């Protein structure tokens, strides 16, 4: 499972053929990857690269993608890839986050939430809850996932929740003394896999930006001890520093179940 | 003069937006369109009737 | 009650007799998922149709199965018809007449087609298919003229005279909407622009549409057009960027009088006009000369009147009384005159109804609706 | 029928930005419209009302303002309603209204009343908007069901043989209250008679004994007709709702009529207050005015 | 031909016009400055049936200045409404109509001498002359007016326009008839 920021993802990037190259070859290392930041008014990227990797088998890849959601006229879709041979979609569902024109509404980019069929895997049933948060409202948002949490108990009668995604954490949007407000840290339910240690960023910067974060007693005795980190696609690929950034600021965050 | 006097200001939203209706410029703009079947009828009609329907195809 | 559906290459409009517009108007498109998948919150669609359909054009296949004005694919057409009625109007098709338009010189077998759907699918409970020419002219209120059906797949010149068409009059000209807008793409990319992105290459129509006109004098414009200070006009990309337009602005519909400039060797628009007179009887042309009715969005362009007016006159008999007239409701001129048809209390006896077809069949078409 | 669920959906809107809109099921309303017109013919079409209770005015479909007036005088059973008429035309969401004013007659059918306006009326209701809104949101076979309850709505009521209530005002053929128990229902509001003028006639200051109205199809009264009436049998000053007034009440015989008119900021056009009589246990009336924005 | 170079007024001008008929739903009239094409006018106030609004009718012989309400270009309707003029206000629409119609009377002998047919001729004769002045000093109406009455003293105001001696003379004629 994977969690990809690619940084304006749209037609501009799709239709170059050597960035095409690049792209395909990462999601194929993935049975699911979530990709953020999908700036695609009428879905054509996404049209674009699903035609790439279903050239040859019609049915490598099956998408989850969502309503452009926005308080502005920035909106962004949350783009789930999944392999169906692998995994089945049985329902979805938008967070109903409230109502926009009161200005109630808790997240600014609503958490797309899927549930999913693993037949070949030990625990059954379980949730990916997708946040791409807001630079500017952070530490508002994540705040906010406590909500969530709860929401989807009383639907599915499930306890068993992955959450993932670009969590925009770090230093400055997380400082130290903000640390013991968030009550998904200070509570022992919660295992945090990446630490503040990893270095998640492309750039030479030292910065834990990417987290994902599991609940649930099954889910969490599934998971492979330490087998959460970066996969540097630089190193792996020998790129040079320039075209890392014209691919995308944020690496990949992985996991192997 | 027993007033008690609610100087109640706006504490929903658009106050002017919901009191005008579109319905007095939609039922107008339905009878000037009603009326215009009628002038047409006195001028539309004679080109169907059966007995002049049967005179266009055979010239 | 009644329902006037008119079928169009770009637009369907669809409503109730006795409205004055359209309630729904989109685009003619159904589009079927290339890859599988869903919406959020959604259970899996096999298609969409008009507005959804367009928005999401990225991930499926478009057909307009509506191509030069013929109905050319009937699994298609189904669907749409199907989000007219349920989606758009959200009626009933059983409660209500639905009055369907064909295209000019529509072929015969296509025509049954038609009626079998409407009764054996959605059990409609009449149904009647007019000419689009025709009741573009009735909505004018005349019943003698020619008129000059311009739309976004298919332009056709109609005289019609006593309510019905003239079969040995029609001209059909594949030069359209969709043409002109992809000649201003063209030009304009030859200009030094790009569009690119499908929200930058679907915008080019909304400048045709608002800004465009058809030059009085063309010769002297041309010329003009570098030079003069007041002609150019600048228009506002959604992201910030202003572009200017100089000489594209009237060049554009001139394709519709010189479709050379994109290779089709028919002859314009005021020439078939003229072609379309002389094949009729000399017992009638002068009432045809003094009742040229211009119809359809592609008629649209402020100045054509004028330019039509002169145009004809140098053509025809010195003589002869010309009047061009162009109904401000000309954008949904067929729709219009098919609300006001199916309103007649005289026209309540002309529908197809249920009973006769049962008796019948497809082939009552033919004898009831021409 | 669960009255509360649907009302319940419709009042959790409350508050919220205008223009929403609340889309019921045909079936719904119909269903709501089915369960309505039972309680209005068993009861007598002159009501005998008790005291306490809130009197308000006409309401013209400003269904917002509807839903801000009943949070002040207190919501049934606290205290007691009775609504004149003139709900159906020109505001944005009559339907809303009319719909929730018939669940509340349900629910209370002892605490809640609604006497018959001059837009109860087919031909009124046809060029004023409310035909053509049920025609966009909803359908015509709808519409029909509408037309068949108004015509058993009642038309006036008298507090405790001492304030005289109605929608218009008053007749120069009424001499016993007999004659409006004899009118039959169902019924059409014919072009003349007694029904018509009920609720149609409108004071006049500046007129002596009885006068031409503006409305045409029916009469104005002047400041004698007035002391007659009330004379006979004993009466004292009258309060109806049938006006459009700048002050939101507006008395024009030295206090002895006030007009209630009850939609401020009357459909965007005006900046008038809306005016609500407020009448206690021992008859004393107060005025609830909303003052204009 | 109307008055104006532009075929539709303006949003919230006030205009006069003419009771042409009484239905259901109102008045429709004719608007005097704009070739007599139709509009209407809302239901003055409050409510109405039709028996009595004949004692509104006298309008027919009043020619009521109205405002604006509403105007759809594409669909080809006016609205208008008598409810919202004051008196001081109809006071200028007296004026103006009398303004008005008095360049109109003047072109209107123009008219006759070169016996136009067609609307548009007529038009373009305005174009040239009425409507010249109208643009240049970007007052609809009293633009006109106020050059002619100046001709008697300044005959020079018809030379930038483009005439011929026999055009020029026929018109400066008709300012000395008033
Ligand atoms: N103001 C305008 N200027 C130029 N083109 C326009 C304008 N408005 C609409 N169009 C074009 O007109 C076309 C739509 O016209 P219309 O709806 O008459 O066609 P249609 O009726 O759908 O097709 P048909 O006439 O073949 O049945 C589209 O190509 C649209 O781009
Ligand atoms: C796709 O994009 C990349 C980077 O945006 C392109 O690589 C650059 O191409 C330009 C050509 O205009 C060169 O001038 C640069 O030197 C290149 N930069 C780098 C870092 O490689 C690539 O050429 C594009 N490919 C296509 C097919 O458009
Ligand atoms: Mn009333």
């Amino acid at each position: 499972i994977a969690a990809f920021n690619i940084r304006t993802f749209g037609e501009t990037k799709m239709s170059n053929a050597t960035l095409a190259s690049y792209i395909v070859r990462i999601v194929r290392r993935y049975d699911i990857v979530l990709i953020q930041e999908v700036r695609d008014s009428h879905l054509v990227a996404v049209g674009k690269l699903l035609d790439y990797l279903n050239q040859d088998d019609p049915n490598t890849y099956h998408y989850v993608v969502s309503e452009p959601l926005g308080r502005n006229s920035y909106k962004e879709r949350y783009l789930f890839l999944f392999r169906p041979n692998k995994v089945s979609v049985l329902d979805t569902y938008q967070y109903d986050d409230g109502c926009e024109s009161c200005g109630n509404d808790s997240f600014s980019r609503e958490p797309a939430v899927v549930k999913f069929s693993s037949h070949s895997t030990k625990v059954k049933e379980f949730a990916i809850v997708a946040l791409h948060s807001a630079p500017s409202d952070a530490v508002a948002e994540i705040n906010s996932l406590y909500d969530v949490y709860l929401d989807v108990q009383q639907k599915w009668h499930l306890n068993d929740v992955m959450l993932m995604g670009d969590f925009n954490a770090d230093c400055s949007y997380v400082t130290s003394s903000q640390w013991s407000s968030i009550r998904l840290r200070t509570s022992s339910t919660f295992q945090w896999l990446i630490p503040d240690s990893a270095d998640t960023t492309a750039t030479s910067t030292n910065c834990a930006y990417d987290r994902i974060v599991v609940a649930g007693s099954l889910l969490q005795s599934s998971v492979v001890p330490g087998s959460a980190a970066p996969f540097d696609f630089q190193a792996a690929y020998g790129l040079s520093n320039e075209m890392a950034l014209a691919i995308s600021d944020h690496y990949p965050v992985e996991v192997t179940l | 003069e027993k007033v008690t006097v609610h100087f109640l200001a706006v504490w929903a939203g658009p106050a002017q937006a919901a009191r005008q209706g579109p319905w007095e410029q939609l039922a107008r703009d339905r009878s000037r369109f009603a009326r215009r079947i009628t002038q047409a009828q006195e001028e539309l009609s004679p080109c169907l009737t059966p007995a002049a329907r049967a005179r266009a195809w055979a010239r | 009650t009644a329902l006037v559906c008119d079928n169009g290459s770009g637009l369907v409009k669809a409503g109730f007799a006795g409205d004055d517009a359209p309630r729904a108007v989109f685009p003619s498109i159904v589009g079927r998922p290339r890859h599988q998948g869903v919406m959020v919150g959604m259970g899996q669609k096999d298609s969409y149709v008009g507005d959804e359909a367009q928005s999401k054009r990225g991930i499926l296949t478009l057909k307009y199965p509506i191509e030069h004005g013929i109905i050319t694919n009937w699994d298609d057409m189904e669907k749409i018809w199907h989000h007219t009625f349920y989606n758009e109007l959200r009626v009933a098709p059983e409660e209500h007449p639905t009055l369907l338009t064909e295209a000019p010189l529509n072929p015969k077998a296509n025509r049954e087609k038609m009626t079998q759907i409407m009764f054996e699918t959605f059990n409609v409970p009449a149904m009647y298919v007019a000419i689009q020419a025709v009741l573009s002219l009735y909505a004018s209120g005349r019943t003698t003229g020619i008129v000059l059906d311009s739309g976004d797949g298919v332009t056709h010149n109609v005289p019609i005279y006593e309510g019905y068409a003239l079969p040995h009059a029609i001209m059909r000209l594949d030069l359209a909407g969709r043409d002109l807008t992809d000649y201003l793409m063209k030009i304009l990319t030859e200009r030094g622009y790009s569009f690119v992105t499908t929200a930058e290459r679907e915008i080019v129509r909304d400048i045709k549409e608002k800004l465009c006109y058809v030059a009085l004098d063309f010769e002297n414009e041309m010329a003009t057009a570098a030079s003069s200070s007041s002609l150019e006009k600048s228009y506002e990309l959604p992201d910030g960027q202003v572009i200017t337009i100089g000489n594209e602005r009237f060049r554009c519909p001139e394709t519709l009088f010189q479709p050379s400039f994109i290779g089709m060797e028919s002859a314009g628009i005021h020439e078939t006009t003229y072609n379309s007179i002389m094949k009729c009887d000399i017992d009638i042309r002068k009432d045809l000369y003094a009742n040229n009715v211009m119809s359809g969005g592609t008629t649209m362009y402020p100045g054509i009147a004028d330019r039509m007016q002169k145009e004809i006159t140098a053509l025809a008999p010195s003589t002869m009384k010309i009047k061009i007239i162009a109904p401000p409701e000309r954008k949904y001129s067929v729709w219009i005159g098919g609300s006001i048809l199916a309103s007649l209390s005289t026209f309540q006896q002309m529908w197809i109804t249920k009973q006769e077809y049962d008796e019948a069949g497809p082939s009552i078409v033919h004898r009831k609706c021409f | 029928l669960n009255l509360d669920s649907i009302i319940g959906r419709l009042l959790e809107v409350q508050g919220s930005r205008p223009g929403k809109n609340v889309q019921l099921t045909e079936n719904e309303i119909r269903g709501l419209c089915l369960k309505s017109r039972e309680i209005f013919l068993s009861q007598p079409i002159l009501l005998e009302l008790e005291a306490p209770l809130k009197i308000c005015g006409a309401i013209h479909g400003q269904y917002y303002d509807l839903l801000r007036l009943f949070e002040y005088g207190g919501f049934p059973p606290e205290s007691n309603y009775l609504f004149l008429g003139d709900y159906v035309d020109r505001g944005k969401q009559s339907l809303e209204t009319i719909c929730l004013l018939l669940a509340y007659k349900i629910k209370y059918p002892e605490n809640f009343f609604l006497l018959r306006g001059n837009h109860e009326c087919a031909s009124i209701n046809r060029i004023y908007g409310f035909y053509d809104e049920c025609k966009r949101r909803y359908n015509i076979k709808l519409w029909k069901t509408f037309t068949d309850c108004f015509n058993c709505l009642p038309i006036a009521a008298i507090v405790d043989e001492k304030i005289f209530c109605c929608h218009g005002g008053l007749s120069p053929d009424l001499q016993s209250m007999e004659q409006i128990r004899r009118i039959m229902r169902p019924t059409d509001v014919p072009d003349q008679g007694l029904l018509c003028d009920l609720l149609w006639s409108d004071p006049d200051k500046d007129v002596q004994g009885w006068g031409e109205n503006d409305r045409g199809v029916s009469f104005t009264f002047g400041a004698e007709v007035v002391a007659k009436f009330l004379h006979k049998h004993d009466l004292d000053l009258i309060c109806r709702a049938h006006q459009v007034v700048e002050d939101g009440y507006e008395f024009f015989a030295k206090r002895q009529l006030v007009t209630l008119f009850s939609a401020p900021n009357y459909c965007g056009e005006f900046d008038n207050a809306g005016a609500m009589m407020s009448v206690d246990e021992t008859l004393m009336c107060s005025f609830q005015i909303l003052k204009p924005a | 031909c109307r008055f104006y170079q532009h075929k539709f007024p303006e949003v919230e001008d006030v205009v006069m016009v003419n009771v042409r008929s009484i239905a259901e739903m109102g008045a429709y009239v004719s608007l005097l400055e704009y070739n007599n094409i139709e509009g209407m006018i809302l239901l003055s106030e409050l409510s109405r049936r039709r028996i009595r609004s004949i004692n509104k009718l006298i309008r027919i012989g009043r020619n009521e200045c109205v405002v604006v309400i509403r105007v759809d270009k594409e669909k080809g309707y006016i609205d208008l409404s008598k409810r919202r003029v004051s008196p001081e206000e109809a006071i200028k629409c007296e004026d103006k109509f009398t303004k008005s119609k008095t360049v109109y009377s003047i072109l209107r002998h123009v008219a006759e001498v070169l016996e136009y047919t067609k609307d548009e001729q007529l038009e373009s004769l305005f174009q040239r002359t009425a409507w010249v002045f109208d643009d240049k000093y970007k007052r609809p109406g009293y633009g006109a007016y106020d050059a002619f009455k100046h001709a008697v003293s300044d005959p020079s105001i018809l030379d930038s326009l483009d005439l011929n001696e026999d055009e020029r003379e026929v018109l400066i004629n008709n300012i000395n008839r008033r």
